[PDB]
């Protein structure tokens, strides 16, 4: 039988690893090689079990099954199953009023398909910087992006926490803009005991087997404020002949898992908030900061690294991160990154060919980004990490306490750190 | 007994805990394609989670794009629409972009006779099997292979050929696995 | 869906709660009411997809297919499965060569079914006394309870401890007679690093769902060392006309249970033993005795109180033992009995009515059994409490923790223990 | 079909975590139970993991015990050894102890007419169902229903009727809701 299931628990680690030499330079890892896998999504026999009672129903009363389940939960007035997450950003896009030739502000760190979703609704991205510590987009850099052609504000959850609501809302209603979420990390996550998904006039979800909330393999959701909103989407469909469906198979692990979802999520907020107060100990790391109004779902885990300590004087912070990984994922922890460049700098957003002979960018005012444009998302990109399916998965207690050990571990060679990264050698 | 061969793949699949398209060790979409290849008598196979994917793929792969025209005589209402939305236009001088064959549970059984045709691109769409949206593409054409994957977000960049605009096409394991199950039992090696 | 998944996580208890009121007088109880459930067996994905697998195979294959792979575990030479521990038992006793009329061995704590084997043997049981902290058959005594009669002795690795084999098979070998275990606690249990089950010349294991080993409801296995043995229990079967088959049902849920019985059995030990050295820093309680060449299953922990503490001067150890049970189960911690009485003294054994007109029992010169020939097993049902469940199954380490507070919190009110037990009417 | 309907009730029993004969909350023993008192119009029923125990049930339930004696001429040759084992002997003068059916996939459909009868003890042998070993007694005789219980360890010990010999005859639950299910395909509400 073919099973992924862990057949070595996760030891409770001795607290005197901290001592340790690091596994880098032949000491013992704080993680052994067994123990550095871990299961997700949590496939359990009510995920088989359900499967066997969704065969037995239509297709299409399966999905729509889902996402009303869905839907009760998150609040959202209206909602439309969907193939994709990007998919359900298109039809969020669409459904709210933008029409070809639109602008809509996105920020430039995220997820290509955030702005393929725009590219798709035949709309121009304007693509704006971020906070150096929310990671969302900045609503002080957002005067300098308006124009007659701009129709939406797109922030994007992105690692799970909500964004700047509050503040992206009154700059939507002074220029009379939409405003379309993507929650496709913030499963869960809430703004004022809110869940991400209401705020906007619509906003789009990925409901992939890699997210906090996971369906079986591909999916997505589509939420709208306004049924006008809903209706238009709909009209969409109908007109452009596109076929976005969701697959019952995808919907029935949904319905199961939506079941279960409080409890996971439980153990990931308690796992997260431990590590973040453990990682205000240490002077080389520093986990998310969340405003009082918010709530993390910590669909990924972004600690900043304090590159200007004395000990790393004339090193660059890229180098840094570079050693740190290394470091890190010689001991257990597999610190990664999301992503390695912003989305102006990527291949689609440079030749912009778009639907063809450049569709949707030659329907306005050409804009050649640079990277000065963007010093803050920079500086995240060089002084970051991210655990990813680490603090995804709900880990017992015993793996939670092996990655506060590691960070400690590291903590105390902040010399060794600094002497690894200067013999790195030099890149482009 | 279909009851019982869909749970029971959907079982092995769970089973196995690998649901991700994009993730390693992930070799039943590999499997659906090997079959299907193998059936055609095709070199290369891209699969979608959506006919609209797969008509895409066809279309951007010969550089049929916005602005380009090809004959859409043999389309239903569907295609013409999105052919339109895609700013794709007509003309009965030129020649057809694709054959389509629609899959469904009638005519699975006799897939050779089907998929072995001078058509240089076969587009088979199994959405009518009951198991999700679904669409192949097959062709010997590499260049219409390699962009028809990368037009889907996370096709060739599991690591020329530029990308434009980009949608998630990307099939569910799972659903791949219960057509390839459906495939293995009507006959089909 | 009617799921047994538990909802709420258990919180990681505060260390302070030592310090806090007792619950049975209006404190906060150290597990809240919601986190008190387990769930036993373990049933995941692989159970319910083994089950798809075995039901399109003949039923007798499947149970062949899992009593080899058990037995090749287990390292027994020969085995025969059956539907239940008893009929195991029952078949173990005939394979060695007990015949009617013959006297056999068996301590007077254990469970119903293990004298029940031996009646359905058409054997007397012959009831002794127990070692006061291993709780398995006293080899000492056995000289006092041999006869011309006595064929066998059938010692029971209780609550998951192997018995002193190395004594009781001396004893054995000197007076010609056969060794049958009850190894139905004893699933992964070791002596000199080899498993229950195969030191005597054959054995009975229950495999019934609440054992460290499942299988699908009702089930048992039967072990022999010789194929002489094996044989004449297979004539047994033939000439009695008993039908003592598994259903496949039972065994393919054992088939699947057994590729992760390893590491549910290895979160077992390492809880149990993290007990035991708490428990040995506490002046109240005391964790099982494991001799040095034995590995315990823990499928029951036994606790002994120490009611010759001081604070308990003229008060009755029973009153002590109720009284801790009523406030160990208002903290959470559901402490109880496994036998109440002892097996001389359960009807069955008091009639003697066997199969009738006392036919086993008057084969042989009855004894009158009375509590003074059992002192040191009424002292273990006075001064001894059992935990069962909470320790069969693989708890996470915000359970185990719980319990060790529990104990440490109740052990700093020896005083209002010992209030409480004196306010405790007494019984006859 | 049937292999789907055997694995949906094993799934969802499975899924309730409710599979100890003896455990609080099991209701598929019940259920059992209901369906075939309901069929046979007898008041009391019990359940077994071996017709063995069904036999011994009835025997017992009526004193037929060491030493007794009964009619034997329509016992079958296993039956007959299972008599000689308990120590009872035979008599052509004395009434025979129950009627036995042998249920089966072919007769499961047609049960009324098989437990419509006037015997004092209906003996139902399930085990070519292919789910395991398995029997039900059924009688009106509720002396017969309390020995038959008080035979198998943890029968009625959930908290007169005083108990020599016992044996685990209990059946497992999972056994049980297969044949409660069988039962209700094929007719028996
Ligand atoms: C923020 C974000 N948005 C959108 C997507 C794409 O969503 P999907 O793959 O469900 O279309 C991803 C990656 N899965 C993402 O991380
Ligand atoms: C020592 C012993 N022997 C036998 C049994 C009964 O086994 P079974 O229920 O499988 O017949 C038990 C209790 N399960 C037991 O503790």
């Amino acid at each position: 039988m073919k099973t992924d299931f862990i057949m070595v628990p996760t030891a409770m680690p001795d607290e005197k690893m901290i001592n340790y030499q690091l596994a880098i330079d032949g000491g013992e890892p704080v993680i052994p090689k067994a123990n550095r896998k871990t299961i997700f999504p949590n496939i359990a026999k009510e995920d088989l079990f359900q499967m066997m009672i969704s065969v037995q129903k239509p297709e299409e009363m399966v999905v729509s099954e889902f996402a009303e389940k869905y839907r009760q939960r998150v609040g959202a007035p209206y909602a439309i199953p969907t193939a994709s997450g990007t998919s359900s950003l298109h039809l969020a896009l669409v459904g709210a009023g933008v029409k070809a030739g639109d602008e809509v502000i996105v920020p430039a760190f995220t997820f290509i398909a955030t702005a393929q979703a725009i590219v798709a609704a035949k709309a121009i991205p304007v693509f704006a910087d971020i906070d150096p510590q929310t990671y969302c987009l900045d609503p002080r850099q957002l005067d300098k992006k308006v124009t007659a052609r701009t129709k939406a504000v797109m922030p994007v959850h992105v690692h799970g926490l909500p964004a700047d609501i509050d503040a992206l809302a009154s700059f939507c209603r002074q220029h009379q803009l939409a405003l379309i979420e993507d929650a496709s990390h913030a499963h869960s996550a809430t703004l004022h005991g809110r869940y991400c998904g209401t705020f906007g006039d619509a906003a789009g979800q990925s409901l992939m087997a890699d997210k906090n909330f996971p369906l079986g393999g591909e999916a997505g959701i589509a939420f709208f404020k306004e049924r006008e909103s809903y209706d238009r989407a709909l009209a969409f469909l109908e007109e452009s002949g596109l076929d976005y469906r969701m697959s019952w198979v995808a919907a029935a692990f949904g319905i199961s898992q939506l079941d279960r979802l409080d409890y996971y999520d439980e153990i990931r907020q308690r796992n997260a908030q431990r590590l973040i107060d453990e990682l205000a100990t240490t002077r080389l790391f520093t986990g998310p900061m969340i405003p009082a109004a918010a709530k993390h779902s910590f669909n990924m885990f972004r600690i900043k690294i304090n590159t200007a300590l004395p000990e790393f004087k004339d090193i660059p912070e890229y180098k840094l991160k570079l050693a740190l990984q290394q470091i890190l994922n010689e001991e257990g922890v597999f610190a990664r990154e999301w992503q390695n460049t912003l989305l102006p700098f990527h291949l689609p957003f440079q030749n912009k060919k778009g639907f063809g002979k450049g569709y949707p960018f030659f329907l306005g005012d050409s804009q050649e980004y640079k990277h000065e444009h963007f010093p803050n998302a920079l500086q995240m990109l060089r002084s970051t990490l991210v655990l990813c399916r680490e603090l995804r998965s709900p880990v017992e207690y015993e793996k939670l306490h092996s990655y506060i050990i590691t960070f400690k571990k590291v903590d105390k060679n902040i010399q060794r750190v600094a002497e690894i990264a200067s013999q790195i050698d030099d890149v482009p | 007994e279909q009851l019982f061969q869909v749970s029971f793949v959907l079982a092995r699949v769970l089973t196995s805990g690998i649901i991700m398209s994009i993730e390693k060790n992930e070799n039943e979409l590999k499997g659906l394609e090997n079959i299907l290849k193998k059936t055609s008598s095709k070199q290369y196979a891209v699969t979608f989670n959506s006919i609209s994917g797969a008509v895409i793929g066809s279309l951007w792969g010969q550089d049929i794009v916005y602005g380009e025209a090809t004959n859409q005589q043999s389309l239903d209402e569907q295609q013409e629409k999105l052919f339109k939305w895609l700013g794709i236009g007509h003309s009965s001088l030129l020649p057809e972009p694709y054959t389509l064959h629609a899959i469904n549970w009638g005519n699975i059984s006799n897939l050779q006779k089907i998929t072995h045709e001078e058509a240089h691109v076969t587009l088979l769409d199994f959405t009518k099997l009951g198991f999700g949206p679904c669409a192949v593409l097959l062709t010997n054409n590499e260049t219409i292979y390699k962009k028809s994957e990368r037009l889907k977000i996370f096709g060739a960049f599991d690591l020329e050929i530029k990308p434009g605009l980009q949608f998630n096409f990307r099939l569910s394991p799972l659903v791949g696995a219960c057509i390839k199950m459906a495939l293995i039992k009507m006959g089909l090696n």
